[PDB]
């Protein structure tokens, strides 16, 4: 044998290391490992937004009817009263009604006064997008409340997620006025519309039949496509420039590698020239009024 | 999967003389079939012009042999037996080289049971035996 | 000296729900110390790797190598303990799934070379080792045709992008 | 001559891993129509020979048997039979060697 | 090279050869049937139907009694040959040494054979059958020859 | 050497500099020993100049264990998941509190090689190049050796 | 170079402590049954309290 | 009878079918063990233990090995033919067939009923579907004559035509196309009374159920599926489709004055993998299916 000690333990470290990461564990919530206080927590989450919460409506806020509901059998298969705190839990269904018909609301008169030409139909789906599972189960992610979340099912599945992060814009909205409220989904909802397209959110089907409905609105009568550039017709590579002519006076011109696309990629080109969504438009005034 | 398998390997005993005996008789009368050709319907004869040039044929080495001359001495030759020769196809002159068109010419009779799949249809359009 | 493969039956899983699929059964056996090359086993063991048992039994019924008789005797008692212990229904559904060989302890001799000098002869041994899977053999993947050659160059043409700005 | 590198694992896979090298799979072979002992075209059943010469060393046997010792070798031609199964006419002058057994169902 | 070169080169030269293709024939004309390798029964069947050939030449003639006082090396097997396997094969010409492969040999795992000459009172070989004629592309040929023949 | 490690583009976690900003650490787990000569630093910083860092910032949670151990350490949880732990084993009062304030400072994203040091989202403003931006029209669309 | 391998065992336990000892096996059942009960053909049919 | 789309006809088809097969299916409450022995020639004294109604006969075959479940095309339940996908219902005693046994012609009558079956499948869905047919019957020819035959009547509009080659070489590659998906004759014994509600509309097909239901005294009728096709036939037939490697359907014939409107006879040829001919043996058998086959007598 080598005598010593320091060097079998860090072995032993190594191996430990080698072990956990051959067969990883199941993830546990972070409010069962052993650094965590929930208050403390609580605080510094209203602390570190530059927010004022009420914490009694913050901790309503963050419990859900599936943990009362789980804790109430937990309470009843071992039989241990727990009539004293339970029945008044006081679930975030309220607080989040208000939080998702004030977000909805808002959003909807910031990218109505922010955008005059989008059709109803169009900003209905920005907002259904900004407003939708993935990009709040996103925020809501990157901003702790999943690790404040009360629940079952510890990856918290992304409607309760959800639930619980217009709960806390609900809250909020009881807590402080609509104006910090507003500023408050302006920070962390608008801000993800950055870098993206519009029909990256919006997905329409037919371009050309919108576009012809658009025009038939402004009184333009009918894009008649003329196609402009074109490299390599025989090849299996093309390339093709399709521009929309009203009244021979362009509109659009779009890429593509058949006519078809480019002509499709010409109408999304015109549909977003005409409702104000175009790579050169305004960004957004973050700032104070 | 899909195991070899020839021509024979599932006839019965009586089958066999017969299937022989039928495709003996076939093909000897598709040989027997092209016997006159400029009765058919032959292309155009040409005459000779000084810089053409005519096909020509394929032959089987069956032996040795000497033969003399009028003056005395001795030469020796070699038997080229002819036994069924025919022109297969005729491909123009602009779809080989732009040069010069070619002739396809084949040599003696073999079995059916022994070419490719694309070989007999092809002698089954033409309407002959298989050449080696 | 490590025996692994042995313990490899007495995995027991959970019992499934209803709305699941079956999880098809797998079996594990080898025989060690088997007085044969390493490399030679490894040939068979690469002819035996996808195909299903009975066709393995059938090309080593007619496989004339000393490994060939082995394996077949440890492909036989495999199905038999496959039958009998592990829950398998049907003796022909059964498909190889992993099967290879390694090198057993080896003992050294001398070769009395022609002077006075010499060389270590070493008395080869080896394993043989074998997984069975119920089930259907599943399908060799067929090579990619043009068309995939072609929506993989196209795609490769669409990834790329401007390099070193912005 | 001797090697001036060491050959590596990869220039040793490359060569003994190569279609060439391998086992190639055979497709020759079938069951038998009697007994189902998995045969090949071309070449006899492996049990069905093991059968016929399993009986034909017993009909040596009993051959040896009747022949004393060595040189013997009979000038008439020889049949045999089993249990019951009278000589027929035909068999007169020829040899009979009786073992003990019934005729099987493929010795006709 | 080797064009148009007949008979395989067996023993430690031409002698051992004839010597080993003579006892693999006194044993087929002892025991009527013999497991032997490959090569050395087709040699053994070539020489033994010329065998039984000088066999059918008779008895009294001195130059098969001189061929059969050779290639027999245990003499008792001379009037065998010219008293049971000859009279037997009066009626055909040499359709004889029936030959068939058995699969290897255990050892050295080398391709064996059988030969029998035909007659031969010892339980016969499991033979390679021929496809009945009752199946479906018998049958269809069948329908095909019967048409035929109807036809002409 | 950056081929045989990770990397990573350039970017933030949240898009923090848009509307406000937010401090990217959560908490701040400080393991010290009671008796022991090599958490002397982290003893002193204990004493003196943790309650003044947990008044400086009150977004981060801080807790002190005071557990016995041979090294002691301090663990940093940040928003987006990352655990990244340092140890403070023999260090002065003033290496302890730049390696806090610079624990507070950076955000939660992996110390790799950065690749590319600028994130522009509309990179293009004019229209992005194409080869047929700087090449004239000509009259009908004829290519060159055109007819009609 | 003059090297074999070890370790010979075997894999069936047999009755070595009668091979001879003062210590003897102190068991604590028996093999089988006394005297089996048969019960009556018709106990389905007498599956009531009494008849 | 009633007004209907050719697609809603086949759904509907198929959806009572798979309701009769759920109703045979839901009759056997639980798993019942029959005793099914092996009164074969290879192995002798091999006896099963199946499920009653639930496993084939290929699924007895998957106990032996994977060549009983390559080359047995059809079983013999006690003194009759059984294709190898109908479960078994007594204890009894079993023995498989191939191709290449003495006596083969049970399995050359079921191979061309089922080629039959698989004409009836390709000549129903290439049709305009403005144009009208209707499966008539399938009659069993003996194996000797050239082919094997399905009657179909046409419009009232296809009076006049003949197809060509190409018409005819379109129907090989369809026939292709169903025999390259590996699907199974998948068969059921149905009582007349639900067998004549499945068709209710073909009047030679309900004349064809009576027929058939008026031999036996139970009146049960023997049906077939092919994926989504349904058609009656007297017997079993083969497992799998891909059984067939050539196939080729030879022509069509007119034998009009017989009756007022048009029946026509297609007419094909077929042999299995494990009887696979060469071309020139394949071109004059086909060559010998051109001529017109009449055995209905
Ligand atoms: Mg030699
Ligand atoms: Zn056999």
């Amino acid at each position: 044998v080598k005598k010593g000690f320091r060097a079998a333990f860090r072995f032993q470290k190594e191996l430990e290391r080698q072990r956990l990461l051959r067969c990883p564990p199941p993830p546990v919530r972070r409010s069962e490992k052993p650094n965590w206080d929930y208050h403390a927590e609580i605080q510094a989450f209203g602390h570190r937004l530059q927010e004022n919460f009420s914490l009694d409506l913050l901790k309503t806020a963050f419990v859900n009817s599936c943990y009362i509901k789980s804790e109430e059998a937990k309470r009843q298969q071992l039989g241990i009263e727990k009539e004293a705190v339970l029945l008044n839990l006081k679930s975030n269904q309220e607080l989040s009604e208000q939080g998702t018909s004030f977000s909805q609301t808002c959003l909807t008169q910031f990218l109505e006064d922010e955008y005059p030409d989008m059709p109803t139909e169009g900003i209905k789906n920005l907002v259904d997008f900004l407003t939708g599972e993935e990009v709040v189960c996103h925020v809501a992610r990157n901003l702790a409340v999943e690790q404040l979340t009360l629940s079952e099912e510890f990856p918290v599945p992304p409607a309760v997620l959800q639930q619980t992060f217009f709960a806390v814009i609900g809250a909020l909205l009881q807590s402080s006025g609509p104006e910090r409220t507003a500023l408050f989904i302006r920070d962390f909802l608008i801000t993800q519309m950055t870098g993206k397209e519009l029909f990256e959110m919006w997905k329409i089907i037919n371009p050309m039949g919108l576009l012809v409905e658009e025009l038939k609105k402004r009184n333009v009568s009918a894009p008649e496509s003329r196609l402009t550039r074109q490299s390599g017709g025989t090849t299996a590579l093309p390339l093709y420039f399709v521009g929309l002519y009203c009244d021979k006076k362009l509109i659009a011109e779009g890429p593509g590698e058949t006519v078809l696309v480019a002509e499709e990629e010409a109408a999304r080109v015109a549909l977003r020239k005409l409702y104000g969504f175009t790579e050169n438009r305004r960004p957004w005034n973050y700032s104070k009024p | 999967g899909k195991s070899g398998t020839w021509w024979d390997e599932h006839l019965s005993e009586e089958n066999v003389p017969f299937i022989k005996q039928l495709v003996s008789d076939e093909d000897k009368a598709q040989l027997a079939s092209k016997l006159c050709p400029l009765k058919d319907e032959p292309w155009p004869i040409h005459p000779w012009e000084p810089g053409s040039f005519r096909v020509g044929l394929i032959a089987l080495k069956l032996g040795m042999m000497p033969l003399w001359t009028k003056d005395g001495q001795k030469h020796v030759v070699t038997l080229l037996q002819v036994q069924d020769c025919h022109v297969l196809k005729y491909t123009s002159k602009e779809n080989c080289n732009g040069k010069m068109a070619t002739l396809s010419v084949g040599g003696k009779t073999v079995s059916r049971f022994r070419k490719a799949t694309s070989i007999l249809e092809f002698y089954r359009e033409l309407g002959l035996p298989p050449k080696q | 000296i490590s025996r692994k493969w042995e313990k490899k039956n007495k995995i027991v899983y959970p019992p499934q729900l209803p709305g699941e699929p079956r999880r098809p059964a797998e079996i594990y056996h080898c025989r060690r110390q088997i007085k044969y090359s390493k490399d030679k086993m490894w040939y068979l063991a690469k002819l035996i790797r996808g195909m299903s048992i009975d066709q393995a039994l059938a090309q080593l019924e007619f496989n004339d190598k000393k490994g060939a008789k082995i394996i077949k005797e440890v492909l036989l008692e495999a199905q038999d303990m496959a039958v009998r212990d592990h829950n398998v229904e049907f003796r022909s559904n059964l498909y190889i799934a992993e099967s290879t060989s390694g090198r057993g302890q080896c003992l050294k001799r001398i070769r009395y070379h022609g002077r006075g000098r010499f060389g270590i002869m070493e008395k080869v041994y080896c394993h043989y080792f074998v997984k069975l899977v119920e089930g259907p053999p599943p399908p060799p993947e067929p090579p990619k045709t043009a068309v995939a050659h072609a929506k993989e160059y196209i795609q490769q043409l669409r990834s790329r992008t401007i390099v070193h700005t912005l | 001559a001797a090697p001036k590198n060491r050959r590596t694992i990869e220039v040793n896979r490359c060569r003994r891993r190569n279609p060439q090298k391998l086992i190639k799979v055979k497709n020759n072979i079938d069951v038998c129509p009697e007994c189902g002992h998995l045969k090949q075209k071309h070449v006899l059943c492996a049990y069905c020979y093991e059968k016929v010469c399993k009986e034909t060393a017993e009909i040596r046997r009993q051959i040896g048997k009747q022949e004393g010792g060595p040189f013997k070798a009979p000038t008439i031609e020889t049949v045999v039979l089993y249990t019951g199964e009278t000589p027929s006419e035909q068999d007169q002058g020829k040899r009979i060697i009786e073992r003990d057994r019934k005729r099987p169902s493929w010795f006709t | 090279i080797s064009h148009g070169r007949v008979f395989r080169r067996m023993g430690l030269g031409p002698e051992s050869r004839i010597h080993l293709l003579r006892n693999l024939l006194t044993g087929l004309v002892r025991h009527e049937r013999i497991e032997a390798p490959w090569a050395r029964v087709d040699e053994m069947r070539g020489y033994a139907e010329k065998l039984i050939d000088y066999g059918k030449l008779g008895d009294t003639n001195e130059r098969a009694m001189r061929m059969a006082d050779f290639w027999l090396t245990e003499k008792d097997l001379i009037p065998k040959l010219f008293q049971v396997l000859a009279p037997r094969y009066k009626d055909q010409t040499g359709g004889y040494t029936r030959m068939l492969q058995i699969p290897n040999r255990s050892l050295d795992r080398a391709k064996m054979a059988v030969i029998e000459y035909k007659g031969n009172c010892l339980p016969p070989l499991p033979l390679p059958r021929r496809d009945s004629h009752l199946t479906l592309l018998n049958q269809l040929l069948q329908g095909l020859r019967q048409d035929l023949r109807q036809s002409q | 050497t950056a081929r045989g490690t990770p990397s990573r583009f350039l970017a933030s976690v949240l898009h923090n500099g848009l509307g406000r900003y937010v401090q990217q650490l959560q908490r701040l787990s400080f393991s010290v020993s009671r008796d022991g000569a090599s958490s002397r630093g982290a003893r002193e910083f204990v004493e003196r100049e943790v309650i003044d860092f947990a008044r400086r910032n009150p977004g981060v949670v801080i807790y002190v264990n005071s557990r016995p151990c041979c090294v002691p350490r301090v663990v940093a949880e940040y928003l987006n998941g990352a655990v990244r732990e340092e140890s403070i084993h023999c260090k002065s009062v003033e290496e302890i509190s730049t390696l806090v304030q610079k624990l507070a400072d950076q955000s939660g994203l992996d110390v790799i090689r950065i690749r590319k040091p600028f994130h522009t989202d509309n990179p293009s403003i004019q229209g992005q190049w194409h080869p047929f931006t700087n090449k004239p029209t000509t009259f009908r669309g004829l290519r060159p050796r055109e007819v009609q | 170079t003059e090297k074999e391998f070890m370790q010979h065992a075997r894999k069936a336990g047999l009755v070595i402590p009668p091979e001879k000892s003062d210590r003897s096996i102190h068991l604590a059942c028996t093999a089988g049954i006394f005297d089996a009960y048969v019960p009556p053909e018709g106990d389905a049919r007498i599956s009531s309290l009494s008849k | 009878a009633s007004q209907l789309s050719p697609t809603e006809l086949t759904e509907m088809r198929n959806d009572l079918f798979n309701k009769e097969k759920a109703r045979q299916l839901s009759l056997t409450p639980r798993t019942e063990k029959i005793e099914v022995k092996h009164v074969g020639k290879t192995d002798p004294g091999t006896v099963f233990v199946m499920n009653k109604n639930i496993s084939t006969p290929y699924s007895c075959a998957m106990h032996l090995s994977e060549w009983y479940c390559r080359k047995s095309i059809l079983a013999l339940v006690d003194g009759q033919p059984w294709d190898m996908y109908k479960p078994l219902t007594k204890s009894c005693e079993i023995k498989f067939l191939t191709f290449k046994d003495c006596d083969p012609g049970e399995v050359n009558k079921a191979y061309w009923r089922s080629c039959a079956m698989m004409m009836g499948c390709v000549i129903e869905r290439a049709f305009k579907d403005e144009y009208m047919v209707n499966l008539v019957r399938a009659p069993e020819v003996p194996v000797i004559s050239g082919a094997f035959c399905y009657d179909v009547v046409l419009d009232s509009k296809l009076d006049e035509w003949m197809p060509t080659k190409e018409n005819l070489r379109s129907f090989t590659k369809d026939a292709h196309a169903l025999i390259y998906k590996d699907l199974p004759f998948e068969t059921l014994e149905v009582e007349a009374k639900v067998a004549l509600e499945i068709f209710q509309h073909s009047k030679y097909k309900v004349d064809f159920i009576e027929e058939k239901a008026s031999q036996n005294p139970e009146r049960i009728v023997k049906l077939h599926r092919i994926g989504d096709f349904i058609d009656v036939s007297e017997g079993p037939l083969i497992p799998r489709t891909s059984i067939c490697f050539q196939y080729e359907v030879s022509a069509v014939h007119n034998l009009q004055p017989t009756q007022p409107s048009l029946i026509r006879r297609f007419q094909g040829v077929s042999l299995p993998v494990h009887l696979r001919a060469h071309f020139t043996i394949w071109d004059k058998l086909l060559e010998r299916s051109r001529k017109m086959v009449t055995e209905d007598q």
